[PDB]
RNA sequence: GGUUGCGGCCAUAUCUACCAGAAAGCACCGUUUCCCGUCCGAUCAACUGUAGUUAAGCUGGUAAGAGCCUGACCGAGUAGUGUAGUGGGUGACCAUACGCGAAACUCAGGUGCUGCAAUCU
RNA sequence: GAGAACAGAAAUCUCCAGUAGAACAAAAGGGUAAAAGCCCCCUUGAUUUUGAUUUUCAGUGUGAAUACAAACCAUGAAAGU
RNA sequence: AAGCUCGUAUCAGUUUUAUGAGGUAAAGCGAAUGAUUAGAGGUUCCGGGGUCGAAAUGACCUUGACCUAUUCUCAAACUUUAAAUAUGUAAGAAGUCCUUGUUACUUAAUUGAACGUGGACAUUUGAAUGAAGAGCUUUUAGUGGGCCAUUUUUGGUAAGC
């Protein structure tokens, strides 16, 4: 076809949203610090409850930002957990798609005995080659139409890409 | 209890043009002023920094000071039964040039000229103007434009 | 504690609607400002007489309301429910105030003169100026005879002169009947439930298109 | 989108919506005090594109911003340099060639000289005694982020170095240590040359030989190895100090067999 | 209560008196650093004058 | 005429949907040794212009398009209004005389102009 | 608005629209979008000397503010403020 | 009241020409913010009900919501637009143009600023009308309860309020 048109990745987060500050959140931060090799960063809250008894400033999530081909290898490594399965409700309009996990041991890691088990979020979005327009600072512009990304485009390349299987239920 | 402040009924007088918000263009910075200029003044509210009192919104002076981003101009204001000089200090954002200066000099550059000219000539001229002196006479011609009788329309099918 | 209306008859005090600044009103005692059939074509009701105003005055919330229902009585009565449509075509948004001399509240003999002699507000109006339609009556030919005597009746209820006119225009449009039906033979007019939507020449043409269809 | 939207809409400037200005730093570099009434206020303008660079010197009318000199980084060739034309070198020559370019179409080249010997030092230019001032220009660095270490701040060097006073601090060329507050003119006279280039290339050429060819695949045409670089970049600055004079290219056509051309691809209504 | 009532007549009367401009105003205003050098350069002109 | 840098007037320049763009140019793109900043060389920094493209961006066309702009034998000399009368009228309000004079509607047409420098078959 | 395990109308994470409908200590009005708002870095121009001016006004005070000068400082790459 | 310096200046409760400012009257809300009557077209896995139901991210009625395209009526403390009247300034000799002197300010500069010398234009000396003189000073009296009429207008039902 084109090259500089291909759903090349872009990124990928590992969201763990606990609820709760404490050691708790520092084992949820050793796990990322070996699957990713990045530091990862401790979201602070934003608006109070009574019910999960958070407020303003807490640490009571973590997340991190990978791409690369570390993001491909982990994608990789998470999708053969879901064996290759995914839903149609989990790809979104904008073109990117997501998926949940529990055991983060699946991935084959090295299990430090006191991490226990908890779960993480995985969200993927990926663009075609020329979406800096939006970022950059001197004469930015937005995408076109015949250049932007959509669910279509994704369950193609995710049927082409990881061989089959899009539970387009 | 009774305000008499600063920017006292001001609600529509210092809030911008519709739709011309936000910065200054530069041809605000731009034009140079010296004294003896006559500026007229409208103030904007986003220039706090030099602002005018409500009076002097509309009014036309006369430059005698010039600083950094500021100038100073000299405005008669009636008090009482006289005038009283009022030399204030202002920003060149709230000014502009007044053009009914840049159209009077052209009229002295053209009388001038034509003054000058009517001395090469050996014509005496008219430089006074005047005002808009009676209609002649003239004869209308009536071949296509020939008159269409009209009459006052009535009440009844118009309702 | 009502207050007569001749009191409260002429535009004399700049208007003082509901607001943040003026919270506290009573409801009128007009609501209902739809009568007939109301989910009536165009078509149906051809024929449209109003009931002008002759003079500038105020008119009260319950005026309105007693001319409705005294029209409403009479053509329900002799010709039915489902035979016309009316439009109480003014609402009452400026209120009416009153000082309501109170001669207690609050210590012994207390609240006389008239230090701060403001009003507490004790009804609604509607100002109407001199030619400004209150009633739009909409029906067949058929039945004028009948319309015109439901506004008679009506106009006994509020002050001032009022004068009935019979209108050029078809229904509640703003255009004549014979200039409709140019339209209406013509593809530049399609139904609403209550009313109507003209046709441009002007616009998108699919959009324009894929409506009045029996155009083109 | 609605109609109420596109009725109210204020569009911001031409330029503020293709991103090319910032007006709060217009405004700021373009007003002078009006006791000074109708003096200039020139800029520096420089500009980085993808594989080219520009040096303006700009003064400002109501009518549109007037160029007093110009200089592009496609025109040292003349000088002797053929690659890394997005160079921190290259920024210094350009910077210097503009400098020099100026300071004779006024008369000035030869009683403001900058520095004819470099040696990464932190050195403003003085005025001469008993004569007329230097040339004073200010900066705009468009929407970059000053950081130090940058290629702007190597033709703000450059044009200081060439003379025509560019008033600066030191703080954001490199080889400034944010520890001790302090400036490193040995590394910063490399940078003026290939320093941070030609030890990346003399690494490869020793560590992986394939991809110094990759990229520097240009370098191996007239086998340019990474110790001619001094020798290239200083006969460049003694060239421009030599005929900095902008002598443009031949046109190949009047500007209107140019035209000719482009109107039937125009593709009009 | 603030009654304006015969005011503007009472200013007409003794008339409404413009403020008599001059030639050769006052500097009390104006920049310092402008005053001074006129200053400087009238005593010029003035012995520049002075001889021719 | 095209493009780029700086710009002036800041929608006739915007917004939405589609199509096209030779030249160079701009851009996207390619790598993290170094200054540098990031959790992430995504942004930002630096390096080569070498690997690859016109898909994007960008410019230009299109649309009984939205929007904006302009102007009228459109509305309307209407509404409003200054002055006057021992004018009308129970009054509210109204007319007349000498004068000024709108807006919304409706219709038609228009869709960026331009300054300095460089540069391109 | 579309999406992601527990996670639900609402924790966290991601994209698109988004002319301000948010925020700017406090009333109300104005003003503001590479900001005047949100985050961060450095800081003490919330300093010294005394004058001119605007508002209220008798063209007296008081209060508050405006624009310069001479010194010293901060900030910033710089203009500049 | 005493006058003083001058003698038709350059002044005026005025018009015109030119050029500015305003956000009231009116107008508008199928334009913003608010207020408001009506139905019709849709949307929901998502507010309630009803039938079919084991259930549904099931179907259909239905009322609520919002979304769309209209529709009726309004705003002293709403407004895109925007009058009338009233209002600021200018209409030359203290001017225009040329020349080139000063300065410690200013400029990259023999640049610019400000003030000047010496020249030419001095007649219609640069719109209308009028001018019973223009300008200037000192001093002191009484007053410092106000009422009425047209029009605009606030409270008040209203008032010879």
């Amino acid at each position: 076809q084109n090259p500089m048109r291909d759903l090349k990745i872009e990124k990928l987060v590992l969201n763990i949203s606990v609820g709760e500050s404490g050691d708790r959140l520092t084992r949820a931060s050793k796990v990322l610090e070996q699957l990713s090799g990045q530091t990862p960063v401790q979201s602070k809250a934003r608006y109070t409850v009574r019910t999960f008894g958070i407020r303003r400033n807490e640490k009571i999530a973590v997340h991190v930002t990978v791409r690369g081909p570390k993001a491909e290898e982990i994608l990789e490594r998470g999708l053969k957990v879901k064996e290759y399965q995914l839903r149609d409700r989990n790809f979104s309009a904008t073109g990117n798609f997501g998926f949940g996990i529990d055991e983060h041991i699946d991935l084959g890691i090295k299990y430090d005995p006191s991490i226990g088990i908890f779960g993480m979020d995985f969200y993927v979005v990926m663009n075609r080659p020329g979406a800096r327009v939006t970022r950059r600072k001197r004469c930015k512009g937005t995408v076109g139409n015949s250049h932007k990304t959509t669910k279509e485009d994704t369950v193609s390349w995710f049927k082409q890409k990881y061989d089959a299987d899009v539970l387009d239920k | 209890g009774k305000s008499h402040g600063y920017r006292s009924r001001t609600r529509y007088m210092f809030q911008r043009d519709f739709r011309k918000h936000g910065a200054v263009h530069l041809s605000t910075y731009l034009k140079v002023y010296k004294v003896g200029d006559i500026v007229d003044i409208k103030a904007n509210g986003s220039i706090q920094k030099g602002m005018p009192h409500k009076f002097y919104q509309g009014k036309t002076g006369v430059v005698y000071n010039v600083t950094k981003s500021s100038v100073g101009v000299i405005i008669n204001k009636m008090v009482g039964n006289r005038y009283l000089e009022k030399r204030l200090n202002l920003r060149v954002e709230h000014i502009k040039h007044s053009k009914c200066r840049q159209e009077f000099l052209e009229r002295v550059k053209a009388n001038a000229a034509k003054r000058a000219e009517a001395k090469a000539q050996g014509v005496a001229v008219q430089l006074k103007r005047q005002p808009a002196q009676p209609r002649e006479s003239r004869i209308v011609s009536t071949e296509g434009n020939v008159p269409q009788t009209l009459a006052p329309v009535p009440y009844e099918t118009f309702i | 504690a009502r207050r007569p209306a001749r009191c409260y008859r002429y535009q004399k005090n700049k208007p003082y609607p509901k607001s943040r600044y003026n919270r506290a009103v009573p409801d009128s005692k007009i609501r209902i400002y739809d009568l007939g059939k109301k989910k009536a074509t165009v078509d149906e009701f051809p024929l449209c007489v109003h009931l002008v105003s002759n003079e500038l005055e105020q008119l009260s919330s319950e005026a309105l309301e007693a001319a409705r229902i005294c029209a409403n009585k009479y053509m329900t009565t002799v010709s039915g429910r489902d035979a016309f449509h009316l439009r109480v075509r003014v609402h009452p948004f400026h209120v009416l105030r009153i000082n309501k001399m109170l001669s207690c509240a609050g210590a012994d003999r207390l609240q006389q003169g008239m230090r701060g002699a403001w009003g507490k507000p004790h009804g609604l109006a509607a100002r109407v100026d001199i030619g400004q339609i209150i009633f739009s009556v909409r029906t067949k030919d058929s039945n004028k005879d009948v319309v015109v005597e439901g506004l008679r009746r009506a106009r006994y209820k509020f002050p001032g002169q009022q004068k009935i006119i019979l209108s050029k225009k078809w229904g509640f449009t703003n255009l004549d009947r014979p200039e409709y039906l140019k339209k209406r033979e013509a593809g530049e007019v399609k139904d609403d439930g209550a009313f109507v939507k003209f046709l441009s020449k002007k616009g998108s043409l699919e959009n324009n298109i894929r409506e009045f269809p029996e155009y083109f | 989108k609605s109609s109420a939207y596109s009725s109210r809409f204020q569009t911001p400037f031409r330029r503020r919506r293709e991103g090319k200005t910032d007006y709060y730093q217009r405004k700021r570099l373009v007003t002078q005090h009006k006791a000074k009434y109708n003096t200039p206020k020139y800029r520096l303008v420089v500009r980085f594109t993808n594989k080219d660079i520009i040096c303006q010197i700009i003064s400002s009318t109501i009518t549109g911003d007037v160029v007093l000199a110009a200089a592009y980084s496609h025109e040292l060739p003349r000088y002797g340099i053929t690659h890394g034309l997005t160079n921190w070198a290259a920024a210094y020559a350009t910077g210097l060639l503009i400098a020099r370019r100026t300071l004779q179409k006024l008369g000035l080249d030869e009683t403001y000289k900058g520095v004819e010997e470099v040696e990464g030092e932190y050195e403003l230019t003085e005025a001469v005694e008993d004569g007329p001032r230097p040339f004073k220009v200010f900066l705009d660095i468009g929407l970059q982020r000053t950081t130090t270490g940058a290629r702007v701040f190597g033709a703000l060097k450059g044009a200081s170095d060439g003379g025509l006073y560019v008033p600066h601090s030191e703080n954001r060329f490199p080889g400034w240590d944010f520890e001790t507050e302090e400036i490193d003119p040995e590394l910063l006279r490399s940078y003026i040359f290939g320093g941070h280039v030609s030890q990346y290339m003399e690494e490869l050429a020793d560590d992986d030989e394939e991809r110094f060819s990759e990229l520097f695949k240009g370098y191996l045409a007239d086998d340019i190895d990474a110790d001619s670089l001094e020798d290239i970049y200083t006969s460049a600055h003694e060239a421009i100090r030599a005929d900095p004079a902008f002598k443009p290219t031949e046109k190949k056509f009047t500007k209107e067999q140019y035209a000719a051309e482009s109107k039937k691809y125009r593709q009009t209504k | 209560n603030h009654t304006a009532h015969n005011q503007t007549r009472k200013a007409h009367r003794n008339g409404i008196k413009k403020p008599k401009t001059y030639k050769y105003p006052s500097l009390k205003g104006v920049d310092p650093k402008f005053r001074r050098n006129h200053k400087h350069a009238l005593h010029g002109t003035a012995k520049a004058l002075a001889a021719a």
